[PDB]
């Protein structure tokens, strides 16, 4: 199961 | 920046004549992913071919898998080409058994 | 050991088409889960039986999170261009893996989260699951943003916790193939070049999980710098193939032997010509 917690934005 | 695919072109059983099998074209160790992949049956591009889904290695760099199921014979003869940014023409390598 | 994996690609295409986003999941050497921006409804899809299973929820939770990071790396990748000063007219790439390492007693080994652009390093979370290496001056400004916003605690919940969590999962339901070890098929194969030297070359077939090693000798001694080694290949059937070559003189193939280390081997494996 892929890592949905928050947004990872650069 | 980018980086020249090695090409692998195999059958996922050993061959034999008159023997259902697949033919496969593995494209690794390229960058960028935007790569065209054709199987070549007598120098005729074989429609439907399958392929895997984009992933790359730990260096970062991409692979995929192109298959056909094909019955190899003595004679008909089979081969991969491949188009990269990185490449000056189309690159084509044969299927060789061994 | 045993690992669960996380392989996400996002390319800018201007003038074809919005940006790709293609995730793909792997528990070991196993594709479990696909989900492709370009396909006509996106959806995460099934790759192995052992997630075929899973009931609704979990399904339309993946599809939900991988509609999340499409559309945050097509903010992304206009976010980088801005970082570098670089022209709308290139395509670029934006790479991100992570996951986690359980060690050969089951416990968490290592986990990870980093990130290229183009190819080519720009940051990673550190093995304390704490802190940044950023590899440029434009990545120094993403580490500064998630420092700020506290990120690597969100990533470390997950690598340490929810990332242990589905990978024991789907070893428990998957456990059929995922626990098994498959030897490699082995054989040599003798190809003349001239009247006067010979390739042997050394051939597994068959075999999983990927992770090999094959050599040839000569009276005993290892000849590194002699063989030619092809990178693992799929089989395309869940298994792997791999083989080494040598040129020998005609007359001396009796001096060489080929050694073969696998998982699924009880002993390494020696075969002659």
């Amino acid at each position: 199961g892929a890592d949905g917690v928050g947004k990872s934005a650069l | 920046i980018q980086r020249t695919p090695k090409i692998q072109v195999y059958s996922r059983h050993p061959a034999e004549n008159g023997k259902s099998n697949f033919l496969n074209c593995y494209v690794s160790g390229f960058h960028p992913s935007d790569i065209e992949v054709d199987l070549l049956k007598n120098g005729e591009r074989i429609e439907k071919v399958e392929h895997s889904d984009l992933s790359f290695s730990k260096d970062w760099s991409f692979y995929l898998l192109y298959y056909t199921e094909f019955t190899p014979t003595e004679k008909d003869e089979y081969a991969c080409r491949v188009n990269h940014v990185t490449l000056s023409q189309p690159k084509i390598v044969k299927w060789d058994r061994d | 050991s045993h690992s669960m994996r996380y392989f996400y690609t996002a390319v800018s295409r201007p003038g074809r088409g919005e940006p790709r986003f293609i995730a793909v999941g792997y528990v070991d050497d196993t594709q479990f889960v696909q989900f492709d921006s370009d396909a006509a409804s996106p959806r995460g899809e099934p790759r192995a039986p052992w997630v075929e299973q899973e009931g609704p929820e979990y399904w339309d939770r993946e599809t939900q999170k991988y509609k999340r990071q499409a559309q945050t790396d097509r903010v992304n990748l206009r976010k980088l261009r801005g970082y570098y000063n670089q022209s709308e007219a290139g395509s670029h790439t934006l790479q991100r893996m992570y996951g986690c390492d359980l060690g050969p007693d089951g416990r968490l080994l290592r986990g990870y989260n980093q990130f290229a652009y183009d190819g080519k390093d720009y940051i990673a979370l550190n093995e304390d699951l704490r802190s940044w290496t950023a590899a440029d001056k434009a990545a120094q400004i993403t580490q500064r943003k998630w420092e700020a916003a506290r990120e690597a605690e969100q990533r470390r919940a997950y690598l340490e916790g929810t990332c242990v969590e589905w990978l024991r999962r789907y070893l428990e339901n998957g456990k059929k193939t995922l626990q098994r070890a498959e030897h490699p098929k082995t054989h040599v194969t003798h190809h003349p070049v001239s009247d006067h030297e010979a390739t042997l070359r050394c051939w597994a077939l068959g075999f999983y999980p990927a992770e090999i090693t094959l050599t040839w000798q000569r009276d005993g001694e290892d000849q590194t710098q002699d063989t030619e080694l092809v990178e693992t290949r799929p089989a395309g059937d869940g298994t792997f193939q791999k083989w080494a070559a040598v040129v020998v003189p005609s007359g001396e193939e009796q001096r060489y032997t080929c050694h073969v280390q696998h998982e699924g081997l009880p002993e390494p494996l020696t075969l002659r010509w």
